[PDB]
């Protein structure tokens, strides 16, 4: 297990995919997977609007959903989020953006035999082309995008070049 | 908080005269019966609205309440009075809150709503002449051929309830005259029920327990329904309910909604009314009228746990759902007047 | 003809109590009109010929079929989709009702779908209109039934206590779906399975629970007095809950509740919300649905096993008639709880929940 | 700052006894909210649950306050929204908190202004045990000059009967303490029976002291009305199937297992303090035996309207 993006925490008004864990008397204890499954809370009122006299319709348990960040207290670990205020389109912009990250992490977890590899490769490369995926395919049509790459060893580094073949 | 605290009894007679004229008609029983009270209570408030001048809404809901509080103590037991009042109070603060918001909604103090209330009042008046006409149609889901039915005393609502079924289904009803106070109208009803093709039988009030053994349903019309679902009904109706429950015979109440009232039957002895003994024992028996205590009540309270079904202009509803008809029709602030 | 039949349906209000109950059933495809979709045919056959057809799966299969109808619908060029579509669908219902009367579950689905057609935005197109309400339907199957079931079972199994002795009656898929849960969550308990004539629906409940490793006990309804002394709770799945608080389920359901209350066991009603009805019934005879009388002729412990009886000529012998009602109503003073997806409510609180959904402005 | 909250709770009881356990609990959390200074809504509701469960496990997991606390959370939780300035949260939080306390303390009077008309001139009432709610309705009636008599149950094992009779006598109200075993003989004399409530249930039930259902059935058998007073902050979200389906703090009503070991008025002959602790503390009366319920929300009687109002709360 590892972290996705170099920022340990998401900033306010970011958009994060998140999996629900449980619902209590006060909110929904969710956990954001784009940041190594750290926990966060979503207020009941800030959940999607209800239509029943009494909603215990917790179909979404262990369900990956999207949300926006409201407050962050890094020194203590708490995060407050909201599901309602997410637009009906930027959600897709997250979903479109999400699985890219899931695809990238899927490659290193294979090579996990990661925090270093992000330090060596991922994030600064994403820092170069906005995001890893948005130029990760270019590593087969170009090499000058590797300007400044220093892996811990060329041992399994070139395996990537042979692993961008798959997908 | 009555009206005499606001306006002098003489100037009331000049501002809203019909109010002062109604109280006289209301205490003297010149206008009795809940319907006659209801419709006349409304159209009196019509002129009131069409005669008061004011600036803020809180003037009305404090004014129209005040006249109502006296319009109740005229004769409180005729409950349909306040029910028309209490419904009007919500009618304005709804038309208020809807307008005060739809004006706020028109954005990026007009007391000329009097004609809206009149258009809202007349709405409820037109609903009253539409009480039975939309109640009589519920019969064909309850009355069936060859069944045996029991009622008591004159009650046009129940009368129209059955005759509509008699159009196509043939069946039998049993009428217990409401002695001593519903005697006349009850007999007439049976004579009318016979014309409609209903094997109607008239019985003494005491013959009830006898025939109930072979009675399918009992239908009853009330004088009002109180905040606990209890019933204030013309005399001799408990005899029917108590005889019904003894036979597991279903009890059905066909009443309009304008009689549904939220006042809670605290003390019954302040609810029932007592008419003249002349309806029970002749004045001639002079030896008796002196040496005895003679009473003729013409109301009767039957508790709510005895009615199985309520036929209303809105539909059939169990007694354990009456409250939701209140809060959807009244406002708990206006329970007391 | 219809008015002529309506004249017949009037004269069927005679001395007999069951004069008005409709016996007219079509169990074949003879003389079917053309405007009948195939997937509707296969349904109407299943309705009139199946017997373990729960009131839930009916509403599902009805809707899933209705999608296929709408998906294949084709409005005339001189009329939009909304106009002249119920008319097509109404011509489908009139067939399905002639196979077996509409359940309460199916009915409210018709009333709902017929509504969304009306409110449908005219400024759309066909493929816009179709693709829309197919989700509305799929949503109806999601929220109103399937999820609601999963809420009930969890909400119901919470009140199951270790050491209980559960009594069900005549195979309610919902009531089966909760016992199988309570088995898998580790609850220690056992089941009594009350069955009755003529189509012994209880065996298939006994079959299911046994294949899940549940201690079960099987007795006919005539043994209620004998068997209730071991029971501590009673679980019932309804066909519908009336607005007065009564429970509208199969035949013996009334006695089950009665005999239980006179032995101080609770009657727990597991019923969804879409099976609530704005109507009310003072007796179990005004509104009901019949089964063929011949089914209780084959007196044996079977129904297909063609072994005759003494009543086989009842249709031909005067002053003799067999009947078998399929439902009866149970007074609310016998129902202890209703387990709707809004939680454990008292049965009398039904009409509010009905009026709660009427928030659809 | 302040860590222990139960002490705060424990203070208000001595600062004023005329407020009950649930009332103080609200006053504590409001203080807990105000004297706190969080940075995220998560933190705010986190210490709420901690503050609640602390008080909950503080008392013997009582119900009258565990009700009140759970309402208090799901009160302020509604209409909560973070808009620009974060302090709006804590402001709207604690501001709506004292608002709940306003409606809280004022509930005991509001019910009394609805209950006293039940008391009629010359009537006679019956009350089981001591109940501050039953007190106000009676006094406010008596304080309005109306003649009536009152029976009072001995109220074993709480013994609160000996107290309630005093609380009335100090207001010139006739009292006749009746044994727990003698309510039946009393009924034909009584015109109306009135009791308090330690908790109200989804089914319209009545969780109160051990003897309520004992005389709730007699009222039924004697056709005399049965009325109960309960404050809104006692509607609990539980559902018993029988008059016994309640959680037991202590295992109750167990039998001794012996072995061959041979070893008028008799007021001094009672069960020991050990036998009593085996007997149950509470008792639940199903709703068919209660003619009506007296709440600040009004007089409720449908026993399906208790749920609508209850559902109106917990959200």
């Amino acid at each position: 297990h590892c972290r996705f993006y170099e920022n340990k925490y998401p900033e306010i008004d970011d958009i994060v995919m998140v999996n629900v864990q449980q619902i209590a008397e006060m909110g929904a204890y969710v956990k954001l997977l784009e940041y190594d499954n750290i926990e966060g809370m979503i207020l009941l009122s800030e959940l999607s609007r209800r239509r029943i006299r009494s909603i215990q319709k917790l179909i979404r348990v262990g369900k990956n959903d999207v949300a926006v960040v409201l407050r962050v207290d890094k020194e203590k670990g708490y995060i407050d989020l909201s599901k309602r205020r997410v637009s009906s389109e930027d959600i897709i912009k997250c979903e479109e953006k999400y699985q890219k990250s899931k695809t990238v992490h899927s490659i290193l977890r294979y090579c996990a035999e990661l925090e270093e590899l992000y330090k060596t490769i991922a994030w600064p490369l994403s820092r170069k082309f906005g995001h890893a995926y948005e130029a990760f395919k270019l590593s087969i049509i170009d090499e000058t995008v590797w300007e400044g790459i220093e892996p811990p060893s060329k041992d399994v580094l070139d395996e990537l070049k042979n692993y961008i073949s798959k997908r | 908080g009555p009206i005499s605290e606001f306006m002098s009894t003489i100037n009331v007679e000049h501002t809203y005269p019909a109010v002062s004229s109604l109280i006289a008609d209301l205490k003297s029983r010149k206008v009795q019966g809940p319907f006659a009270v209801a419709v006349e209570t409304a159209l009196v408030m019509r002129q009131v609205i069409s005669q008061t001048r004011w600036s803020t809404v809180d003037q009305l809901i404090d004014t129209v309440r005040a006249v109502g509080s006296t319009l109740v103590k005229a004769q409180p037991t005729e409950f349909s009075c306040g029910n028309i009042i209490r419904r009007i109070l919500r009618l304005i603060r709804e038309e208020y809150q809807e307008l005060l918001k739809t004006a706020d909604e028109n954005e990026k103090g007009g007391m000329d709503m009097r004609a809206v209330i009149i258009s809202g009042i007349q709405d409820v008046i037109d609903e009253l002449d539409k009480i039975n006409t939309d109640i009589e149609v519920q019969s064909m889901d309850h009355l069936h051929s060859n069944e045996i039915i029991l009622t008591q005393g004159c009650s046009k609502t129940v009368e129209a309830f059955l005759r509509f079924a008699a159009k196509k289904r043939k069946f039998s009803v049993i009428v217990a005259e409401g002695f001593p106070n519903n005697q006349k109208g009850s007999h007439a009803m049976a004579k009318r029920l016979a014309q409609a093709g209903i094997d109607t039988t008239v019985i003494s009030d005491a013959t009830i327990f006898a025939i109930m053994s072979r009675v399918n349903k009992v239908i009853l019309g009330t004088h009002a329904i109180l905040g606990n679902g209890g019933l204030v009904t013309y005399s001799g109706a408990q005899l029917v309910a108590q005889a019904a429950r003894h036979h597991a015979t279903p009890v059905v109440v066909c009443s309009g909604i304008y009689k549904l009232s939220p006042v809670y039957p605290y003390d019954l002895e302040s609810i029932i009314q007592l008419s003249s003994p002349d309806k029970i024992m002749s004045f001639n028996e002079g030896d008796l009228i002196s040496r005895a205590e003679i009473l003729n009540p013409y109301y009767d309270y039957i508790p709510p746990d005895l009615v199985d079904l309520f036929i209303t202009n809105l539909g059939g509803y169990p007694p354990s759902y009456l409250y939701r008809i209140m809060n959807d029709t009244y406002d708990a602030s206006d329970t007391i007047l | 003809d219809a008015n002529l039949q309506e004249k017949k349906i009037f004269e069927e209000k005679q001395v007999s109590i069951f004069s008005h109950l409709d016996w007219r059933r079509r169990r074949t495809t003879e003389n079917i009109p053309k405007d009948i979709h195939p997937a509707v045919i296969r349904l109407g056959l299943k309705l009139a010929n199946y017997k373990i057809f729960g009131s839930n799966q009916r509403c599902i299969d009805l809707l899933k079929t209705f999608k296929i109808v709408i998906q294949d619908y084709q409005t005339p060029y001189g009329t939009t989709l909304s106009r002249h579509l119920t008319t097509h669908i109404n011509s489908q219902i009139a067939y399905l009702v002639s196979t077996r009367p509409l359940s309460i579950s199916m009915g409210n689905a018709i009333r709902f779908l017929k509504l969304e057609i009306s409110v449908l935005d005219i400024d759309l197109t066909d493929d816009e209109g179709k693709e829309l309400l197919l989700e509305k339907i799929d949503s109806y199957i999601r929220d109103r039934i399937i999820i609601a079931g999963q809420v009930i079972v969890q909400a119901a199994t919470e009140k199951i206590q270790d050491g209980d002795v559960i009594l069900t009656y005549l195979h309610s898929s919902t009531v089966n779906d909760v016992l199988i849960h309570a088995k898998n969550v580790g609850k220690k308990f056992r089941v009594v399975v009350v069955d009755s004539r003529p189509e012994f629906e209880g065996r298939v409940c006994l079959k299911l629970l046994t294949e899940h490793g549940i201690e079960c006990t099987y007795v006919m309804i005539s043994a209620l007095s004998y068997i209730m002394q071991e029971v501590t709770k009673i679980f019932l799945g309804g066909h519908a809950m009336l607005s007065n608080g009564a429970l509208y389920s199969r035949a013996g359901t009334s006695l089950i509740s009665l005999l239980g209350h006179e032995s101080n066991v609770p009657v727990i009603a597991c019923c969804e919300s879409y099976k609530f009805t704005e109507r009310i019934q003072l007796d179990s005879l005004v509104y009901n649905e019949l089964a063929p009388g011949d089914q209780l002729v084959n007196m044996g412990v079977d129904d297909f096993e063609e072994k005759p009886g003494v009543l086989a000529n009842w249709k031909s012998v005067k002053n003799l008639k067999l009947l078998s009602l399929k439902y009866d109503v149970t007074p609310p003073r016998l129902i202890t709880v209703c387990v709707c997806e809004m939680g454990l409510l008292p049965s009398t609180s039904v009409p509010a929940i009905i009026n709660e959904f009427k928030q659809v402005y | 700052g302040e860590f222990d909250i139960v002490q705060v709770y424990k203070k208000f009881l001595q600062d004023d006894p005329e407020i009950t356990m649930p009332v103080a609990a609200i006053e504590a959390l409001v203080q807990l909210l105000s004297r706190s200074q969080a940075k995220t809504i998560s933190e705010f509701m986190d210490i709420l649950q901690n503050g609640s469960n602390t008080l909950k496990e503080g008392v013997q997991n009582n119900i009258s306050l565990s009700a009140g606390c759970d309402i208090f959370q799901r009160f302020v939780t509604r209409s909560l929204h973070d808009v620009g300035d974060f302090e709006q949260c804590k402001r709207h939080l604690v501001e709506n908190g004292k608002l709940f306390i306003q409606r809280a303390r004022a509930c005991r009077q509001r019910i009394a202004h609805l209950g006293y008309p039940l008391i009629r001139d010359g009537s006679v009432i019956l009350t089981h045990g001591f109940s501050r709610g039953v007190a106000a309705v009676l006094l406010a009636a008596a304080k309005r000059h109306v003649r009536f008599k009152v029976f009072v149950t001995e109220s074993r094992p709480s013994g609160s009967g000996c107290l309630m009779t005093r609380t009335l006598k100090n207001a010139c109200i006739p009292t006749c303490m009746v044994l727990d075993s003698a309510v039946s003989f009393t009924m034909n004399r009584v015109d109306l029976v009135l009791v308090g409530a330690e908790g109200v249930v989804e089914n319209g039930g009545l969780i109160n002291q051990i003897g309520t259902f004992q005389l709730a059935v007699f009222a039924k058998h004697a056709h005399k009305p049965f009325y109960a007073v309960a404050e809104s902050h006692k509607f609990v979200r539980m559902f018993p199937l029988s008059q016994y389906d309640i959680p037991f703090s202590r295992p109750i009503l167990e039998f001794d297992d012996p072995s061959p070991e041979t070893v008028a008025i008799h007021n001094e002959l009672i069960m020991n303090e050990e036998q009593i602790r085996n007997n149950p503390t509470l008792d639940v009366t199903p709703p068919e035996f209660v003619s009506g319920l007296i709440t600040d929300l009004g007089i409720i009687d449908s026993k399906s309207g208790v749920s609508e109002e209850l559902i109106k709360l917990y959200l």
